[PDB]
């Protein structure tokens, strides 16, 4: 259950109240009887509500407007640029970091025993969040080989068999290859090929990630609000 | 019974078509419809106000009359030392809301100033008033609770409640007003059998009445706890029950037909090695207590005592028998029955 | 110098006075433009016991 909680404002009245809330004046005896309200109902200062505390209100006194409210079916108009960025960071999880040191499993990108967890420089876990923790994830499902992880046969990518001929048909295998696993992750809405080259052995290419709006992802997690978990079992 | 806000409109703008044809225009928006639109709702919160009155006037205005007070819900509320480490080394402000709490689970009660404060630059030390956020008796801490503030300044020493709280009230219902009212009312009465008897019972040392009625003459049965009946305490029944009594009418007071029953039991037990003084001063003491628990017109059940004796342990007391009680001794309601000599025989 | 971002690390490092007050207000001040990244400092001069 949640309700509307309104702040007094200065000069207000309970018929501007309803007005404003309820869509209509009519509601504003309704709004006494919530609230246990006695005839002055907003006073103007303090001293006034010293008189009966209990059964008045004075200005800066939150009111109860029982009206059944949901975080869902909000305008992300009014939501806060900081509100925001914490909604994409929750839809977008917290993790481990374990993708520290880039440059050492970038030089063993296909062997084991590549990368380890690291330390946040405050004595606790470190943690990659929101982009870094998209970045850490599709780091690690691109360079995991398919089938090696235990409890999940589909978890990885075929990148480690790909080491073939240095022709138009291998660098099409590997971008094919690259597209599954990218699709594979539920929050990927799409990638596709940007450019690629042979140089003899080497072997280069980049691709274009969008992951899901901003929009669908606070209206997933204030959907999430209706179940209280707050978390990601993708 | 009232009018309400569309009608009061309505009438507003069909008596000022009538007063005159200057006007027409009473669309939504328009000055003059505006103007009548609140007027009709200063008309309405005052009929509002008048129905609150008028449900307070109904359930307490005549009862009010006679000095009795029904008993609102409120906040617990006191006042509060804060202590300063030194003399203040300028005005310091502390705005109205400023909440204080205490370091216990046994008091999650939170307390807050209604009003802002200033102490000033001289002053040490200044007192305040706080009000417990939640109504009821839950705010009613006792002395020494309150000590601390949430945000106050380094510069206090110590916050301390220098008494105990106890204005924090829960609401009367209506029903137990009507109540003592009533019995007011009914305290009221004279010159009959009921407030005869009501006007004894108020005497303190006065456990058990019983009236008896005759004609021409009334006789007032009265005991202690210990079912009897002293003079004194006789005398302080006929000067209270002097102004109770009816006129031409005689009235006499007598203790009550008090009954002593001796009671010689023989009880059978099955842990021999627990035979002792000590269990047969118990067993005694629970068929006094038994005994002297009986009212006035309270038969002595025989088999209920035996329940009783056997209950004080449903394995050790074997079996019970007794020579003085051979049947159920049957008294009056103006005879209580009593404790006498008690003993009990282990065996 | 320090860096806020949250209501929690301002109340840690900032234990109570004015400048908290001034914290919560400027990420409370408006509801949909309250800013971020606030840097803050203590101006006097204490010493620890």
């Amino acid at each position: 259950m949640r309700f509307k909680k309104h702040v007094v404002q200065h000069e207000e009245t309970m018929q501007a109240i309803a007005q404003r809330y309820y869509g209509d004046v009519s509601y504003w005896i309704d709004l006494v009887e919530h609230n246990n309200l006695k005839y002055p109902y907003l006073v103007e200062t303090d001293e006034e509500k010293m008189k009966d505390p209990e059964r008045l209100a004075s200005t800066g006194d939150t009111l109860i407007i029982p009206i059944e409210s949901d975080l869902t079916d909000v305008s992300a108009k009014e939501i806060n640029s900081r509100d925001k960025d914490v909604l994409v960071e929750l839809a977008l999880g917290r993790d481990l970091n374990i993708t520290a040191d880039e440059k050492y499993f970038n030089e063993h990108g296909t062997s084991d025993n590549i990368l380890a967890f690291s330390t946040n420089g405050n004595g606790d876990l470190d943690t990659v969040k929101g982009i870094d923790n998209m970045k850490q994830q599709l780091q690690a499902r691109l360079l995991t080989p398919r089938g090696s992880l235990m409890l999940h046969p589909n978890y990885g990518s075929d990148l480690h068999n790909l080491f073939g001929l240095n022709i138009p048909e291998q660098a099409t295998l590997i971008e094919m290859e690259v597209l599954r696993t990218l699709t594979s992750d539920n929050r990927v809405k799409s990638a596709n090929l940007i450019d690629w080259k042979i140089q003899g052995n080497v072997y280069s290419g980049q691709f274009s990630v969008e992951i899901k709006s901003v929009e669908e992802s606070i209206n997933f997690v204030l959907g999430q609000d209706e179940e209280g978990i707050f978390a990601l079992f993708e | 019974k009232t009018r309400k806000l569309t009608n009061i409109l309505s009438k507003l703008i069909d008596k000022t078509m009538a007063g005159t044809s200057k006007i027409t225009d009473f669309t939504p928006g328009s000055a003059s419809r505006s103007l009548l639109e609140a007027v009709s709702l200063e008309i309405e919160q005052f009929y509002i106000l008048t129905k609150e009155n008028i449900d307070w006037g109904i359930q307490e205005g005549i009862i009010e009359a006679f000095d009795f007070q029904k008993r609102q819900s409120k906040r617990a509320y006191g006042d509060v030392t804060i202590q300063f480490y030194q003399p203040l080394d300028m005005r310091m402000y502390i705005p109205a809301g400023t909440t204080f709490t205490s370091t216990r689970q046994e008091y999650p009660q939170q307390f807050e100033t209604l009003v802002d404060y200033y102490a000033e630059p001289d002053s040490t030390e200044i007192v305040v008033e706080v009000y417990c956020k939640e109504t009821g008796v839950a705010g009613n801490v006792p002395e020494g609770t309150i000590n601390t503030i949430a945000s106050g300044s380094s510069l206090i020493r110590s916050v301390n409640n220098e008494y105990s709280f106890n204005t924090g009230t829960k609401e009367e219902s209506q029903e137990d007003f009507k109540r003592r009212f009533h019995s007011f009312v009914e305290s009221r009465g004279r010159a009959t059998n009921k407030s005869v008897r009501y006007g004894a019972l108020q005497i303190p040392d006065v456990e058990g009445v019983y009236v008896y009625e005759e004609t021409g003459h009334i006789t007032v049965f009265a005991h202690d706890r210990n079912g009897n009946l002293s003079d004194t305490l006789k005398e302080d029944i006929i000067d209270a029950l002097q102004d109770y009594r009816p006129s031409g009418i005689m009235l006499d007071v007598t203790g009550v037909e008090k009954e002593e029953v001796n009671v010689s039991a023989t009880v059978t037990i099955s842990n021999k090695s627990r035979i002792g003084d000590t269990l047969q001063k118990h067993i005694e003491s629970v068929i006094r207590s038994y005994l002297n628990n009986l009212k006035t017109s309270d038969d002595l059940i025989i088999t209920d005592l035996i329940q009783a004796i056997m209950n004080i342990d449903d394995v050790l007391i074997y079996d019970v028998s007794f020579d003085n009680l051979d049947e159920n001794i049957i008294v009056p309601p103006q005879g209580i029955i009593r404790a006498g000599e008690i003993k009990v025989e282990l065996k | 110098v320090y860096e806020l971002r949250n209501y929690s690390q301002a109340k840690r490092l900032f234990r109570s006075g004015e400048l908290l007050d001034a914290i919560e207000l400027a990420w409370g001040s408006n509801p949909n433009y309250t800013a971020g990244r606030i840097l803050a400092m203590r101006i006097e001069d204490a010493k620890p016991a």
